[PDB]
Order: structure tokens, then C-alpha cells, then sequence
């Protein structure tokens, strides 16, 4: 027959040429495609479509998927589009129209006995996030994270310990071993960063031989160019990829030395803005490289009126240093400035900056790097207006270049794209599910491995799942067995061909990282500008193609006291 | 109404019932409180507790289950013994026994 | 006190909702979370003291108004549902449009 | 000697004629056999009786039991008699005198030294429940009902999803195998329930073999003649149950064509009154047939005042339906009628009805069963007064016919019997105490498979364990490999030849499930009613050879707010 | 160059001739000796020493060590010392001077690439806690000991089971088993006792089999001369250690007599002042002999105003006794002597008691050992003035005699000083870091095996570890294979040879007792007075050498209300 | 604050009081969790004080009397023992038939 579009929306979320509001920002989103058959949708529940014969049908398990999220309004790098999405073996089966090939036409993703329903009319649906600047500090930090809506975690640690507090390295086949082996109980996939700071490549063979896919170069550690180039060596013959955090003191040279000692090599810029650790005042100049993946870390994204006053004391308890002796608090200083943090905001809306990251308790904040993301999104259209790619009266442009910098690019980035970072075939199913009104902020539901691993959950004696109190509570997904089937561990190639998984007795999935070496700046989805960036010696005013480069503090920001209770 | 509460019928309940007893006297000789249970092998005690323990041979106080008699420094008293029973097996205490009998 | 899951769960509601309660006290908008806290908390104490599930699905609705909320939270609260031992059990209490 | 009954009673429990009072209802139950030998009661304590060569023997290991409960106040289906209770090897050894044959008479559960000792003298023994209707929504509803004394739950589900929202269906071979991996990590007994909405036989079979010990038909999924027939063939093939929740809407038919299609053989309908699913307005008719084998979910026990009020947004938010869309209000509402739902206590107190169980958090209160069980026992004996069948000024038969609803009549149901629900011999040891004024309400301790598993303990740090405060904390009977030890998995016997077990490397104690097919009306404990029920399809009224059945709604209930906090 | 004292203090602890206060009591202790070179220490941070080819050199992780504690001043019964700590494969590698041989002069503890760093400098370092006195009543008291600084728990129990509560004893094969099963959840180093009180010695001998490293008599289950012969001729041949609380009761004999029954064999009296049971009024005299190695529990210290007032009911609730039975109040009040309750305070600085300990739950606090062992010797240094012992003008001697109680001396006692007690090379790396202020009270790290177990953490989400709210947070030495690899589960060398770890399938590493029979009151560390004590079977006067011992009770003790919430 | 397990756990008991606490000030009779949580605290705070064990072992007697609480609940509570960091160390205070 015929429905209204209104009506339409309110039972199976929105269609072709409707727009909705991220959360409480300014970013709107329209639908650019439905891959749906009008009068066939499915849904779920009495007397509705997937039933026997009807929107379920007759195939064997092998013949249909284990899972079905239907109606998804789905948010990616390639596209904002309507359709039901089908995960089967734990893995994104597709992306089209599901229901019952015997009465329904188009159907490309089969419903039978053994689907179990999700859904998501009305909802947004994503990739699981990853956060590529992980201290492990302490392990509460992965449900944090996994609250947040981010799936993977790469980093490097012990626990609480002063190396650890200062720097993202696992030190060693011993401590590697014991963290791999703890990775187990965590319900995020998990990679390591060993100690990249020797200049025995010996040293550096033998902690990826034991498990690591990376090297953290570290400043606390001796960033130097004789260390820079021994950690790039090893990584160029081992297929790793190597992290920097430069010589922030300028002790054996100044940024264009660092760059040299890189020679062209591939390598990941930690918190190219500076305040997170760099050369002072010009480690941002590196971003003009084809070479160089840049990321930022968390508490300076955005520019916002208490960013400067809050940075000086997090910055000394964060690297050891003493406000008593004149030296550390003057390079502490020196690391803190207004122009180059002003600067990032539109580097990044600019697609001169590619990803996002935390710093986890190590200048960041764990649980902020989706919610921090979409802010400076929402800051950047507020002062900038639309992107000269933007088509349309939307800001889907705008929405795809920033998810992407912690999903897709992230993944890139670091030789783990071919397992996660997207919604594509083939990939694991790491999803979440979003409210429209709490996008960003708090997900609705998140799916590890083809399971949900965490969700809202209300009062457990009560009648319905939905009464106070609700708030977030572990599920199947994470729980012993199931989730050691729905997480992965990441190896380096070595030590999957050494036995380490064997030998440690290691009950996750394995995955191995590869490609980390032909990633270049041009790779990073919709974030590949290489600026002629400049900064100031004296005024530490950044400019690109001589035009100054800056923004101007918020003072209040979306997706912040509208949603949390402290 | 009292959640969970008895109600008890009035009346006694008939100990070890059908089983030889005995008399006898005991006088604590010794300068500290010596206490005993319902079921140890009343011939065994400490022996500062005088008495015929030949009479005593495999018999225990006849006292309610888990209780006991309490005889402080140089008290007197007269207790009643009941028989053991099972396989009348003693083994334990002070290792005097530790056989039938 | 033998304290079951769920009694100690309702002592997180009922703390969120003393924070709620304070702020609320110095003349704040509330917030999504405090919002949802503080009704929570007045049907709970209403099943203590004895009122119907159909007096509390309609004295819910009154507890906060659309000016002591901020802005958008009457519509990220469609509804609200808690539980809680009445005198003849536990019993589900739903307040539709709570904050209008 | 003597001893006045008054003070025997306080040093050893109650005795024969003695009668309690259980919780703050009007039931009172009377000792009806002591097994001791008056004066030969062991007691532990210092200076008591249990000490070597008094109430401790001097037997090996293997003959005598590794556990013993002193002087316990058994109420089972079979009696309620005082006797002390010996468990060996997780299961139970005997029920009779304890102690050591070597100084004491008519002992059958001897004590040594490795024997350990629960002190029961005062306190109420009973069987764990048995709850068959569970949607695992959350892995959390597992120690709510255990510490509510529910020790075995059978339901399906995969987490927080539509599917087991609304129904009781853990879809196909991959949730199986995952949910059974999770299972391990749970402290209950666990059997799964597949989807049996289809009419491919090969489709269910494919879940018989992957796990399941039953079949859920729901509407949902499409509870058609073809569906039911189909889940019976195969159900009837491989030992299995099948529990219903038939088409409300009438849509494919009446009660009578869903009566049909299921032809005689065995059956296990959910919530047969009606509120959470069925024909409207005559689901409850069932209950007098042969073949089929009723049960009550828990929101609608008992008749209160409020239960009505609450019932309409319960059933909106458990289907997923739209209060919108007049055509999902109007077939919520033919769901709640006050005839049926009153009609149904009285039909629970004459054995027509014989299993009470949640559906957990989809109509249900997980933490309940047993709660509610006896505040309808309450309800009924105040307005119906003593059944034919009690013997005596006591309400010993009751109380017998009401625990069979939780325990044994499940058991029987789900063809786990020969495993739990019940004290008898060579069952396993899953055993709960209570104190009389908390009878049903909050136990004082819970064991399972031998070992306690939660109980309340007090301040961790004091010097004894009742300092407050004191709320329920899991023990060692809960944790790791002691866990998996004392806590079974129910499987097929398809699915346990198949080898299921070591392919997905459960560590948990296997059983299997039998007499699924066999069982009938007649077969349940005291609950084997058939009568002739009638419901008028205009006014709903019930009535049974002609009398209407009905019953008055309770202002306040006993086990409510005297003990909890909220 | 030169640098004042005090600024050298603040910047790398203490050295040779400060003082530190313990928390805040009136103990000193004073640096005897530190094994750095001036000038040559090593601080890791922004820009300090511990860097690339600086305080960190160029070998292979076989040549250096996984983790170093910088600047440590430690306490431990053979000196306080200030040094470096190397920890390597879990264990103590050395106590010296850390830093690279390429650059630095008098290095013995290499830091290399495959180094972790714990910064020390200002922290006070010492043994992990050895508490031998525990009631496996609850799993809880395993985290509570961890977060007071202990990573030892011997002792016996099923949970809280009547047996248990009253007795140390995990009853027989099935308890045992299920229990090492149990161990390998926790985070602390566990060895289990066993029941001891049987008169046939193939009842021991199959306990001992199984997996118990002890056997516990008990007077709850019958401390004669018998039971206690019998446990005492299978501990002599079995390598196991027997642990005592006699018959208060002289219901079987005086203290001479069981004396006599032991018979000069080695044996380990348990809360040998009395209150936590043993032979009125003088099992305190059982200090005098050779054979007897006598802990304390901890209620009864130190001598306290309160101290009498809250001993009654605490007696009756651990011991099942009954307050209207007459003779159950007249024992507990013959357990509880203001005479030997002073006098305990004063043996224990003399050194003529050994060994502090909790009896968890069962008359004594988990988690506080540690803590009211510096209460004794605060309220000693108090009333009686420096020690014989003492050189200089601090509390050295004292602080060394005390801290052996609960360190070396239990692990003597127990068979397992080869493994565990004190910060030697070889012993497993059980360390605690403690800030002066919070000496005893609340530790800043809790390493175990060489991983950090648990430590204050702050908000999770936070830029840094160190903001509010900070509480205890298990850490990545506290989770699943990483635990079972930092932690020791005890056996006997009869339950190591049968193969009862591969039976069981025990996860964690196991470690084997040996030397129990040897060890005497001679080898006690700082604690080998054998006192001619007497006591008064009138007055409970406790006598040495005819003159009378005693001490004044505290109003107001160090550790207390400073620093606890509640 | 290096808040330990035991710490954390008084605070459960602490919050428990203020439910119990507001209930009663209502004019409700407690009922018993309310009654254990309320008694319990208030002995907290006496060690807090620095009130000895015998004073608080009576005064802890004088809190709730059986008009304030439901029917039966004295009969459930034959004693409450609590624990708090007295001036001179942790303590256990056991209070007997708290409620008459
Ligand atoms: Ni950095
Ligand atoms: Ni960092
Ligand atoms: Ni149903
Ligand atoms: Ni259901
Ligand atoms: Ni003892
Ligand atoms: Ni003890």
C-alpha cells in the first residue's frame, strides 16, 4: 500500500534523504542509500516478519547467517546507507537485505533457524573503535575503553609501574610472555609494544621473535637517531611498525635531524601536536612527510578555555619530573603551547593529522577518544563551516574523514586492517550500536567477535531488562571461554612461525599483523594532505603555505554535562 | 506473629535410653579447672580427677549430646555414667585402650 | 542485613539520586542522568511507603518539570520504569513523559 | 538423663510434633519423623561431640563422607523429617544418624577425619530449584537466582538481543557452542533450549546435536501447526522436550488446532495462564490434557493488587511491540485478564498447575520463584483453608505439593532427574539452608555439587564472619576449576556421543538428558490434576465441571517488606 | 660536582645516617648502608639517566634483568640497607648497584632494552607477608591480605562451613583437592592444612598424599595425647609441619602432659598466650622449650583499653559455644586473662615469641598482621626503652626482630624459607613498596613474582593514575595465565611425587615443603628466647626468672584512626 | 585515599543507614535491613568518637525501640555485631536484643 514517511521512520528508522542529529552536536548525517525493498522489510518480534515460513526460512545452518542486525543505519569510511547486516563464524557476512529467498525477492542475506536477531531500526551502527596509544597501566582501562565503543587496543606496559606510567613498552620476552598471557582475560583484541630504544638490534630481534608488533622509540628511554635507526632497521626486516615519541629537549639534534635519522622509513607520530612529547616547539612539521602516519592523543582535542591551565601538572606527574628542579619544569613548559594546539584542531578537520588515540592515564584519557573526536568535528563546522568535498546539505563528509581516524586508519596504520577497522566482508564482526541521542557517547550495544561483550543492562531481578538501575554490565561475550573465542591476540609474524601461542598456551584467536612497512600518508582514508607546514621559532605560530593556522577555545562543548553524572 | 518461630509441645525427651549406667564419686586433686564432654571415655580423663577409674572402663557421662561437667580445683561430685555402645571400640584419648572393650 | 544482588544494586540508584537531589537543591538544570535518578528514586521510596503502582505511574509525572531539566533531556526520557517491593511484592512502575 | 522438649529444641532443632513456622506466612509445618537416637545427637563445637573416638571414627577416606549436616530439618516432596545428611563425592550419600560405630548405635553416615561439618540444628534443609523458563539476557541472572536457592537453570539465549528479549532460543549450532563455552564460567547447573520454530526437521536436528536438551516453540518465531509438528517429530527422535508458547493472536488457528497439532505427545507449555503468551483467552484449557505438562512464569503469582497495573507496559517492552500501532495494544490487552490470572493460584493449589518458573527478564523475576511459590501457598491456605489430603492440625501436604512445583516436577519435565531436584541418594549434593524466619527468602547457605557456593558473609577483615555488613559473596564452590567440579552441563545424548564436550573443551561436569518423550501429567509430584476446565470466550470466566474458579487479590503478602531494602 | 644532603634525600631517598619515622609511631630506623656510588645512581624519566647507551646498555635480555627497583631503602631481617633491586624470571637476582657497565663503574645489575623500571627512590622495600594462621572462611580474605602486604596464606578450610570456622582444616582427599583447585584463582602463594586429630595414621598419611603441607590439631575435633602422637610420628616421616591448639579444657590432661605427648618432636604452637585457645591458664608456657616454635594471633595485640570488652562474644561465635549453657561461658571466660594478655606484649619483644599471625575470621583480622605488629613494638619502644640489642641511636635491632615475625620466622616454621620470606637472590619476587608515612598501613605497590598484583589506582579514565577516587584495583599479575605463572601453590613432597598437580591439572607453578622437622626455636631469626617462664594457677601471674612480667594497656595506638575511612 | 576492600565494604553498610535513615524520619516503621544498617552505623560513628567498646555495647540498645520497627523484627535480630577503627585500633562491638 502506501505510508507516510514519518510513519515509515518511526518503525523502521530512517530512508533515502532523511537527515538525523549526532547526538547534541551540530553534525548532521543523511541517508545516501537503502538497500531495502519497500513493503519487505524485516522485523522481529509478535506477530511480525521473521517468523517460520514467513521472513525465516527452511536452510541449514550453513545456508544462513548466525546473526542479522536489521534496519542499520550504518556510519562508515565508504558510506551512510540503510541496510540489515548479516555476521556469520564471527565474521561480516553482508551487507544488503535479509529475510526469506522462498516469499521474498532480493534477499542476499538468508534468515533461518539458527539466526539470532538484533534490532537496529532507529539506531546507528558502526566499527568498533581502536585506540593505538595504550599504557597498560592497569587492566580496568579495556572495559573503560570497551564502554567507550573502541574493540582494540594497542600499547604497551606491566601495570603500574614508573616505565610504564612514562612509556607504552612491554620490556622484554619475559614481560611480553606474562602480558600476552594476560591479554586472555581481557575482552578487546590486544597487541603489544616492546622497548624500541637500544641500538643492538639483537635486543629488538628478540622481544618481536617473543610476541610484540611494534616498537615504542621513547624520549624517556633515549630518543635518539642512533636508537631511531636501529629500531627502523629491525622493523623494515620484521614487518612491524615503529611508534615515535622524539627528542622533546632537543639533546642530540633538533626535529630535522630526527627526521633524517628516519630516512623516508615508515613510521607512526604519536601525538604530533607536541604537547604529549616532541620536539619543541616544531615535532607538528612532521605531518608535511609522506612517511609519517600522524595521530593525536586525547586532552587537546579540542581546543577548549581550561586545556592550557590543566596540562602543567598532568604533564609532570606523567613523565617523572621534579616542579622543584628549574630544568624539568622549563622543558615541561616549552612542551605546553596555546598556537600549536589551536593549530591541530584544523590540521585534523583538514585531513592533515589521520588519527585519533588516547594516551591512556599517561597525559589522556581512556575512555574519550570517539566522544573527543566527534567534538572537534562539531567545533570545526561551527568555525569553518563545510568542507570544500562536501555535497549536499549535510556534513556526511566531514562525518566519514573523522570516523576514520579511529577505525580504518588506526588499522592501517599498524598491519591489523585485513582483521578489523571497518564494516566489510570478511572482517571480524566488532560492532556498535548506537541511539541517535547518545552517539559518541554511550553505545547502546557492543558486539565482540560475532557476541555482544558489553551493553547497558537494568535491574537484574526485574520483569523486564529495562528498569533502574541501568548501567553497564559485562555479558557472554566476555566471559571465559566465549570470549577467548571472540577476541584476538596480534602477533608478529615471527613469533606466530616460533610457536609463541604454543608455548605460552595462549586460548584467543591469533591474528598477524602485516603491510607495516608500504603504509604511507597517502594511504590514510580521507585524511592523506602532506601541508607545507611551518611553525615560528619564537611565536610558535603554525602556517601553511605561509597562511596562519588556528582556531579559537570553546567554552562549552557538546556530548559532555547533557550525558554524565559526574 | 514471629517469623519462623517454634512451637515446641510441652514435655521431656528420655537420654540413652535401655543402657547400663553408674555412679560415681570424682574429686579434681589437681590446682586447674578440668572439664569434660558428654562423650569422651570417661577412664581417660586427666588424671588429676580421682576416682575408681576401673568402674569408668568404657562408659562416658550421661549428659545431653554436647554437653559437659565442669569440676574446678579440689571440687567433689558424683556424676552418672552411661555405657558405650556400637562396637564398644575405644581408640583415642589417652591411647589406654585403643581396642574393643 | 543479608543483602542480596539486587538490594545493593538499588543503593547505586539511590545514591545517584542523592547527588541529583543536592544539585537540584542549589537551583541546577538537571542532567540526562540526574534526571532519571532522582524520579527513580521518589517511585522507590513511594512503593515503601505503601502508595499503588497506579498512583506513582501518575505522581511520577510530577516530580520534575521541563524548566529544572536541561535542554533536549524531557525528550531523551520517553519513559521511566522501576522496581521495587510494595506491600504486596514487587511490583514494575512505568511513568510515560516523566519531565513535561 | 532428660531434657525439657523446650530446651531440646534450642540445643538441637525441633523433634518430632514439634511444628515452625516458615518465614512470616500462616504455614507451619510439623516434624514427622526423627531419625536420631535420642541422646547420640553429634554436635561440633569445642568440647562437643564430633572430636576423634567420640563422634569421629577412625576410618579411611573412602569410608566415610566427606561431608555431614548436623541435626538438619529436611522438607522435600517426601517428607519433612529431621535427620543428619551425608554427602561423598559431590552426591548425596545418605539421609539417617551420623557418627562413629564405634562407641555409638544405629549409625549409617559415619564421620573420620575426612569428614567436614555444616552445623544445621535449628535450620531447614532443602533441594536447589529448579527454574526451566530462563532468557539468558545477561550472565548476571546467574547469581541472583542462585542466591534466591536456585541451583539448575534451563532457558536459552545469546545476551542483550532481540531474539532472547523476547524468547527463550539460543539459534543454531555457533550460539550453542559459544553459550555452552560461557556456561562453564556460570555457578548453576546449565541445559540450553534451541529454536524449534521451523518445518525442516534437519534444521533442528543440527541443534540437538550441537548441544541442546530442548526445543522452544514460540510465536515470535511462528508458532504454527506445521512448526509444532515438525519440533515434536524430531523432538520425539532424539529424547528432547519441547516447551510451548503458542499463537496468541489465533492466527493459524484456536487452542484446539494447536491441541491437535501437537497430538498426544509430551509437551511442556509456559506460563499456561496466558499473560505471557498464549491463545486468547483459553492457553490456560491445557492443563487438562495427559500429555501436556504446565507451568506458571512468576509475575502473576500471586493475585495481588497491583499485579493488573503493571502487567500492560511489562508485555509491551517483553515482544517488542508498539504502543502506537492499535492493532499491538489490542493483542497486549487480550493477554491480561483478571479471571485467568485469579483462577490460576487456585489451579496451583489443586494440582492442576505443577511448575512455577520465572522468564527472567522477560515477564519475570529471576531472583523469585521460590518467593512467590510460597506467598501463593500463603494466599491460598488463608482463603481456601487445609486441602483434602492433609492429615493432622498442620500443612504438611501443602507445603509438600508447592516444593514440588520448583524441584523434583521440573527435574522430571526436562528429563534431569536422574541427576537433581531432590534429596535422595546418588543425586548431586545441591543443597540449601535456611533459617526458618527467612525460609524462601534469603538463605543462610547454598552448596553446590558438595562444595558451598555462595552464602552471606560478613566484614572480610573481623575477627568472625557475622560482623556487618553482610550480604551475599560468592565462595569457593564458585571459583575456577572447583567450580567446574561441582556444577553440571546438560547435553543431548546426540550432542554427548558427538563428542561436543572435548570438541569445544568444556571443563564442567557432563550430563545427559532422558525420559523426555515418557513423562506425563500423572507423573508429577503431586501436581497431577486433569480437570475438566472450561473458559468462556466472551466473559473469560474459568470454571471447572461447572464451578467457577476463582479468587480474591492480596493488599499485602508476607516475605516482602519486612526483609528487603528496596 | 657537590650537592647538599637534603636535596640529595629528596632526590634519591635517604642515605647512611638518616632516619626515617615508621608512619606514625615512634619507631626510627637508620640507613646502615648504601650501595650506590655518588653520582652514578640511576632515575628513569624525561631527560634523566635511564636511557639508551646511558644508565641502559646494549645486551640481550640474558644478560640483564627483567625488572629493577631504583633507590631502594630496604627493611628485612639481615640489614637496612639503601640499594638497587634486580629481579629476573620472577625471582631476586640481586641486591646492588643497577645502571649499564659501558659508562657506569660498579655495576651488578645490568639494565638493558628488555628492562622494566619501579622508581624506589624515597620508598621503603620489604618481603612479602607470610601469614600462617588462615581460615579459608571466604575467598574475599585473599585480596584483603594481598592489599595489607601479605602474599603468603597458610592454612585449611572448605568456606564457611561450621568446621572451618572453628578449625584451620581442610577435611580429606575431596576438600584437598577441590581447594589446590580453588588456590589457583587466587593471587597470593597458598599451602594447605589438613585435619590432624585421628588416632589411625593412614587417615593422616592420605591427607598428606593428597596435597596437605600440614595437619592442624584442634581441640574442636579433640586435642588428646593420642591424636596428637599420631599426627606428630606421620609429620616426622612425611617432611610436613603440625600445627597446635591444645585442650583448654585439661579435659584429657594439663600443658605437662601434652608437652609430654609431643614429646620433644617439633611443632608449631598456634596463638600461644591463650585467648585463641590452648590450656588454662598456662599454654603460654610452651615458649620455654626447644621444640616449640609460638606465633600469636592478632586480636591480642597489642594490650589495648578495649582489648577485654570485645572478647567474649567473639569467642562464642568462633567456637559454636553456647552463652546460656553454663559451661560453655565458663570456658570462654577461663580463655580470657588481662595476666597473660599483658605479659604476651612484652615476650614478643624479648623475642621469646616468634611469629605473628591473623586466625582469619576465627578470632583474629586478615588484614591486620602486618599493622598490629608495629603497634606492639611502637607500645614496647614506648613503655620499655631501647632493646639490649640496640647500637646507635635508632630502633634498627627492634625493627629487624619484629619484621621477622611475620617474614622469615613463619617460613622457617613452614618448610618453604627455600622459596619465600625475605628479599634474598633465589627467592620468588614477593615484594612490597611502601611510602614512610604509610609504612605497615597501606602499601604503594604489591609485586608478586615479579608482577605487579595489586596497588592503589586512580580514576581509570583520567590523564593520570593519580587522580580521585583512589582505591585498590587488581593489576595484570592478578589475571588469569599471568597469575598461575606469579604465583606458588605448596605441596608435600608425597602429593609432588603421586602427581597430584597433573591430576588435578593445578595451572600454577608448585613449589614443595621440606625441612619441617628440623627446625627448632634455636632458628628462629631475632626470636630464639627460651624463657624460664611460669605462670600463676591462682592469679595468672606470668613470671621469667620469678620476676613478673606485664604492660600497661594503650588508650590510643600509631595506625589506627589516621588513616582509615571507618 | 588508598581506600582497601574493607573500607569500601563500610561504605555499603554507611549507605545503607542513610536509606534506613530517611525512612524513619518519614515516620515508617523499619523493617530489618533498615533497622541492622541503622543500628550498625550509628556504633561506626561512636568508634569514630572515640566512645569505648562498653559504652556502645549499651548505648547501641537505645536506638530503635520495637514501636518503631514492624512487627516481628525485634525477634529477628537477637544481636548485631559490628567492627570500626576505634582510637586504639579495630574493635568488635557486639550489641544484645538491640531492639525492645
Ligand atoms: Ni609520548
Ligand atoms: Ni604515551
Ligand atoms: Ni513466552
Ligand atoms: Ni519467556
Ligand atoms: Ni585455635
Ligand atoms: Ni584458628
Amino acid at each position: 500500500s502506501n505510508i507516510s514517511r514519518q510513519a515509515y521512520a518511526d518503525m523502521f528508522g530512517p530512508t533515502v534523504g532523511d537527515k538525523v542529529r549526532l547526538a547534541d552536536t551540530e553534525l548532521w548525517i543523511e541517508v545516501e542509500d537503502d538497500l531495502t525493498t519497500y513493503g519487505e522489510e524485516v522485523k522481529f518480534g509478535g506477530g511480525k516478519v521473521i517468523r517460520d515460513g514467513m521472513g525465516q526460512g527452511q536452510m541449514l545452518a550453513a545456508d544462513c547467517v548466525d546473526l542479522v542486525l536489521t534496519n542499520a543505519l550504518i556510519v562508515d569510511h565508504w558510506g551512510i546507507v540503510k541496510a540489515d547486516i548479516g555476521v556469520k563464524d564471527g565474521r561480516i557476512f553482508a551487507i544488503g537485505k535479509a529475510g526469506n529467498p522462498d516469499i521474498q525477492p532480493n534477499v542476499t542475506i538468508p534468515i533461518g533457524a539458527a539466526t539470532e536477531v538484533i534490532a537496529a531500526e532507529g539506531k546507528i551502527v558502526t566499527a568498533g573503535g581502536i585506540d593505538t596509544h595504550i599504557h597498560w597501566i592497569c587492566p580496568q582501562q579495556a572495559e573503560e575503553a570497551l564502554v567507550s565503543g573502541v574493540t582494540t587496543m594497542v600499547g604497551g606496559g606491566t601495570g603500574p609501574a614508573a616505565g610504564t606510567h612514562a612509556t607504552t613498552c612491554t620490556p622484554g620476552p619475559w614481560y611480553i610472555s606474562r602480558m600476552l598471557q594476560a591479554a586472555d582475560s581481557l575482552p578487546v583484541n590486544i597487541g603489544l609494544l616492546g622497548k624500541g630504544n637500544v641500538s643492538q638490534p639483537d635486543a629488538l630481534r628478540e622481544q618481536v621473535a617473543a610476541g610484540v608488533i611494534g616498537l615504542k622509540i621513547h624520549e624517556d628511554w633515549g630518543a635518539t637517531p642512533a636508537a631511531i635507526d636501529c629500531a627502523l632497521t629491525v622493523a623494515d626486516e620484521m614487518d612491524i611498525q615503529v611508534a615515535l615519541h622524539s627528542d622533546t629537549l632537543n639533546e642530540s639534534g633538533f626535529v630535522e635531524d630526527t627526521l633524517a635519522a628516519i630516512g623516508g622509513r615508515t613510521i607512526h607520530t604519536f601525538h604530533t601536536e607536541g604537547a604529549g612529547g616532541g620536539h619543541a616547539p616544531d615535532i607538528i612539521t612532521a605531518c608535511a612527510h609522506p612517511n609519517i602516519l600522524p595521530s593525536s592523543t586525547n586532552p587537546t582535542l579540542p581546543y577548549t578555555l581550561n586545556t592550557i591551565d590543566e596540562h602543567l601538572d598532568m604533564l609532570m606527574v606523567a613523565h617523572h619530573l621534579d616542579p622543584d628542579i628549574a630544568e624539568d619544569v622549563a622543558f615541561a613548559e616549552s612542551r605546553i603551547r596555546r598556537e600549536t594546539i589551536a593549530a591541530e584542531d584544523v590540521l585534523h578537520d583538514l585531513g592533515a593529522f589521520s588519527l585519533t588515540s588516547s594516551d591512556s592515564q599517561a597525559m589522556g584519557r581512556v575512555g574519550e577518544v570517539i566522544l573527543r573526536t566527534w567534538q572537534v568535528a562539531h567545533r570545526m563546522k561551527v568555525q569553518r563551516g563545510a568542507l570544500a568535498e562536501e555535497t549536499g546539505d549535510n556534513d556526511n563528509f566531514r562525518v566519514k574523514r573523522y570516523i576514520a581516524k579511529y577505525t580504518i586508519n588506526p588499522a592501517l596504520t599498524h598491519g591489523i586492517a585485513h582483521e578489523v577497522g571497518s564494516i566489510e566482508v570478511g572482517k571480524l564482526a566488532d560492532l556498535v550500536v548506537w541511539s541517535p541521542a547518545f552517539f559518541g557517547v554511550k553505545p547502546a550495544t557492543v558486539i565482540k567477535g560475532g557476541m555482544i561483550a558489553i551493553a547497558p543492562m537494568g535491574d537484574i531481578n526485574a520483569s523486564i531488562p529495562t528498569p533502574q538501575p541501568v548501567h553497564y554490565r559485562p555479558m557472554f561475550g566476555a566471559l571465559g571461554s566465549a570470549r577467548h573465542h571472540c577476541r584476538l591476540t596480534f602477533l608478529s609474524q615471527a613469533a606466530a612461525a616460533n610457536g609463541v601461542a604454543e608455548r605460552l598456551n595462549l586460548r584467543s584467536a591469533i591474528a598477524v599483523v602485516k603491510g607495516c612497512r608500504t603504509v604511507q600518508k597517502a594511504d590514510m582514508v580521507h585524511n592523506s594532505l602532506q601541508p607545507n607546514i611551518t611553525v615560528d621559532a619564537q611565536t610558535y605560530e603554525v602556517r601553511v603555505d605561509g597562511e596562519l593556522i588556528t582556531s579559537e577555545p570553546a567554552d562549552v562543548l557538546p556530548m559532555a554535562q547533557r550525558y554524565f553524572l559526574f | 506473629m514471629i517469623p519462623g518461630e517454634y512451637h515446641v509441645k510441652p514435655g521431656q525427651i528420655a537420654l540413652n535410653t535401655g543402657r547400663a549406667t553408674c555412679r560415681v564419686v570424682v574429686e579434681n586433686h589437681g590446682d586447674r579447672p578440668i572439664q569434660v564432654g558428654s562423650h569422651y571415655h570417661f577412664a581417660e580423663v586427666n588424671p588429676a580427677l580421682k576416682f575408681d577409674r576401673q568402674q569408668a572402663a568404657g562408659y562416658r557421662l550421661n549428659i545431653p549430646a554436647g554437653t559437659a561437667v565442669r569440676f574446678e580445683p579440689g571440687q567433689k561430685r558424683e556424676v552418672e555414667l552411661v555405657a558405650f555402645a556400637g562396637h564398644r571400640a575405644v581408640f583415642g584419648f589417652r591411647g589406654e585402650v585403643m581396642g574393643p572393650l | 542485613m543479608e543483602l542480596t544482588p539486587r538490594e545493593k544494586d538499588k543503593l547505586l540508584l539511590f545514591t545517584a539520586a542523592l547527588v541529583a537531589e543536592r544539585r537540584l537543591a542549589r537551583g541546577l538544570k538537571l542532567n540526562y542522568p540526574e534526571s532519571v535518578a532522582l524520579i527513580s528514586a521518589f517511585i522507590m521510596e513511594g512503593a515503601r511507603d505503601g502508595k499503588s503502582v497506579a498512583s506513582l505511574m501518575e505522581e511520577g509525572r510530577h516530580v520534575l518539570t521541563r524548566e529544572q531539566v536541561m535542554e533536549g533531556v524531557p525528550e531523551m526520557i520517553p519513559d521511566i520504569q522501576v522496581e521495587a517491593t510494595f506491600p504486596d511484592g514487587s511490583k514494575l512502575v512505568t511513568v510515560h513523559n516523566p519531565i513535561i
